[PDB]
């Protein structure tokens, strides 16, 4: 009580580095994507990736 | 005693975390053509 | 009964239109072809997979023209010449 | 699920380009489609921070 422990929307702290791995997991998953169109990929290599 | 970087480090004074006058130069890497696909900006 | 794979591609030619038509394939998509044969992940032991593999980069691409004497567009040029035996030449009478 | 068993992820610490030999690895394709090396011995790449 005295401490008085809250969190507020701030609390919650995100990585600093997700805002990087997102972005890099999206270049890659939009680089492969456009392949597959392409044909240089099948299916389920992308639907493992 | 040192001064300005070794100096700022040593007391935590504002200072760049590497060292100006060390940082090496990054070498030149793969140009789009020297590297596969899944690799290569997306231009 | 059933079809052997000999005339069921010449009912395909006949009656489906069938034809071997060559697929000029991009580095990358020739490099799919030739080493998903092998498996899903190994290391490629067939020459040809291998050989895709390096042309994967266009630099190297650069190294073999070279080599073998090409002004690097002739090569764009002879990856869609016909594949497979010509047929016996013409002599109109 | 795709690679049966357990798979660690070796991520770059610094930035910087890669310097190894590429003949002492064998070229593969992943379970993603992308062409990568398998190793097979104890390959010591460098980081050029």
């Amino acid at each position: 009580t005295a401490t008085s422990i809250s969190l507020g929307i701030d609390d919650l702290l995100t990585i600093p580095s997700k805002g990087w791995l997102v972005q890099d997991a999206e270049q890659q998953s939009l680089i492969l994507e456009k392949h597959h169109h392409y044909g240089n990929v099948h299916a389920v290599e992308k639907l493992r990736q | 005693e040192e001064t300005g970087f070794e100096l700022d480090k040593k007391l935590g004074r504002p200072h760049p975390f590497i060292d100006p006058t060390k940082k090496k130069q990054i070498e030149t890497t793969l140009t789009s053509d020297e590297s596969w696909w899944n690799w290569r900006k997306p231009e | 009964d059933k079809d052997t794979e000999d005339e069921a591609r010449r009912r395909n030619w006949i009656e489906r239109g069938w034809a071997p038509w060559e697929e000029i394939l991009t580095p990358e998509a020739d490099f799919a072809r030739k080493s998903l044969n092998e498996g899903e992940e190994v290391p490629l032991q067939s020459p040809e997979a291998i050989e895709a593999f390096k042309m994967l980069r266009p630099s190297y691409r650069k190294k073999k023209i070279k080599e073998m004497g090409i002004t690097e567009d002739e090569w764009y040029a002879k990856q869609f010449e016909i594949r497979g035996d010509k047929p016996p030449p013409l002599d109109t009478s | 699920v795709f690679t049966g068993g357990t798979a660690e992820h070796v991520r770059a610490p610094y930035n910087g380009k890669i310097k190894f030999n590429e003949d002492l690895v064998h070229p593969t394709r992943t379970r993603h489609g992308h062409p990568a090396f398998l190793c097979y011995i104890d390959l010591s790449v460098i980081i050029e921070s």
